[PDB]
């Protein structure tokens, strides 16, 4: 038979793709403790905030859903403000006066790509994940 | 075990993360074989991404295509979602290369400063046939050239013999600004990044907002900081070669309406704004070094850091 180490195979997948790891509970909390030690989680909770927004049923939820997730993520001063163009922001804005499902699929995107072309791959050169490995 | 922290200052795009690669060059591990192939997608990437902004500027700016057959490819790349771009074949490499000889894209490219587009683009752009080439292989310089924008604060330690350096990185667009915070502390040193070619550009993250004020605003607070009034303070004043390029095209005068000096003149430029910046705290008798540097030049980039731990920092 050929052995392999069921922690060490979980933590290997991680590191196929940044959407691989975002599938995997135990991949983004690794993640999410990293990031916090690089003070820019709100990446990562903006991004879940819209993948949970996208389950909404009630239009009624959907409307205030969308001010509260752009009040705490979006605005300029947001107290958790996420970093993107004027122009995602403002067709943002304008998404925001009659809200659908996409309203931030734009915004989403770009922070997915600043996770991921950033964060991402310094996680998995971090020791906390290589530990995981060995 | 002898240690010194260091922050990497400045407005987004200035160089900053350019800097920590050039430590990792010069005094860390290096680029390995398998490292220059990590950054082989994001090239491809940064190409895509590029020529997008320029298609989508051709309408924005309404400047014709002077090649009809080019109106095809910019359909077809405008199409692309470049997150999921892992190869760089035709007919994408044909569709780019023509999209990139035509004057029309050519004069997009000139005014370059009225929408958004990341600096390395003519010099991936002018190389496509090594970059499409099957068996690829990114140089360090195309390393050195790549644009990934730095979220957060992140901390890389480099041993040079005598003395630990712990180099601190950060997000240098506004909503990345109300984090320094988390590294102000125990500072030695700080080196404040500003692109020297910035002066005709506007910040990504605002409407109209010149990016050089910017810059002037940032510096003149952070020197006013109390906390600051013993850590060694070093402009950098970066992308000098991208100045000697640019400043025979866009004047200085059209920004910066105090410049009096000759036009096309990239040394009379870099003084004057090097002396605006120098100009900001008259009230200091604080101490400010700078140096006009090429971040993506390793050699000037090697002096540079010899200097601030041999002269500044002993
Ligand atoms: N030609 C040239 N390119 C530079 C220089 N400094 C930075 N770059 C490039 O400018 C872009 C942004 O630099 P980066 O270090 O990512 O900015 P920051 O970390 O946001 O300050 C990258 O593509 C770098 O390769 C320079 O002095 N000369
Ligand atoms: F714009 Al940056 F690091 F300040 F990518
Ligand atoms: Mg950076």
């Amino acid at each position: 038979s050929m052995l392999k180490r069921l922690s060490t195979e979980e933590a290997t997948r991680w590191a196929d793709s940044f959407d691989v790891l975002l599938s995997h509970k135990y991949g983004v909390a690794a993640f999410r403790a990293f990031l916090k030690t690089e003070f820019s989680e709100e990446n990562l909770e903006f991004w879940l905030a819209c993948e949970e927004f996208k389950k909404t049923r009630s239009t009624a939820k959907l409307v205030s859903k969308a001010h509260r997730i752009f009040e705490e993520f979006v605005d300029v001063q947001a107290p958790r403000e996420v970093n993107i163009d004027f122009q995602t922001r403002e067709a943002t804005r304008k998404n925001l006066q009659e809200p659908s499902l996409t309203c931030f699929d734009q915004a989403q995107g770009k922070v997915h790509s600043l996770m991921e072309k950033d964060s991402y791959p310094r996680f998995l050169r971090s020791k906390m994940y290589l530990d995981l490995l060995s | 075990r002898r240690e010194l922290k260091l922050l990497l200052l400045g407005t987004g795009e200035s160089g900053k993360s350019t800097f920590i690669k050039q430590m990792r060059i010069i005094h860390g591990s290096g680029y390995s074989d398998e490292d220059k192939r990590g950054f082989t997608k994001l090239v491809y990437q940064n190409i895509f991404t590029a020529m997008q902004a320029m298609i989508r500027a051709m309408d924005t700016l309404k400047i014709p295509y002077k090649y009809e057959h080019n109106k095809a490819h910019a359909q077809l790349v405008r199409e692309v979602d470049v997150e999921k771009v892992s190869a760089f074949e035709n007919p994408y490499v044909d569709a780019i290369k023509s999209l990139w000889n035509d004057p029309g894209i050519q004069e997009c490219y000139d005014r370059r400063r009225e929408y958004q587009l990341s600096d390395s683009t003519k010099y991936y752009l002018n190389d496509l046939d090594r970059v499409a080439d099957p068996s690829y292989l990114p140089t360090q310089q195309d390393v050195l050239r790549v644009r990934v924008p730095t979220t957060g604060i992140i901390e890389y330690p480099f041993d040079l013999q005598s003395v630990i350096f712990r180099m601190v990185d950060v997000g240098g667009q506004r909503s990345e600004r109300r984090k320094w915070i988390h590294c102000f502390e125990n500072v030695t040193s700080i080196m404040f990044l500003v692109a020297l070619s910035e002066y005709d550009q506007v910040l990504v993250e605002s409407d109209n907002e010149n990016r050089m004020e910017e810059s002037k605003a940032l510096f003149r607070t952070i020197i006013t900081y109390p906390w600051f009034q013993n850590s060694s303070v070093i402009l950098f004043l970066n992308k000098k070669d991208l100045l000697e390029e640019k400043i025979m095209y866009s004047h200085l005068v059209d920004y910066f309406p105090e410049y009096d000096g000759p036009q096309r003149d990239a040394q009379a430029a870099r003084e004057f704004i090097l002396k605006m910046f120098v100009d900001l705290n008259p009230d200091s008798d604080k101490i400010i070094y700078s140096h006009f540097t090429c971040a993506t030049d390793t050699e000037n980039i090697r002096f540079v850091f010899a200097a601030v731990k041999d002269t500044i920092l002993q």
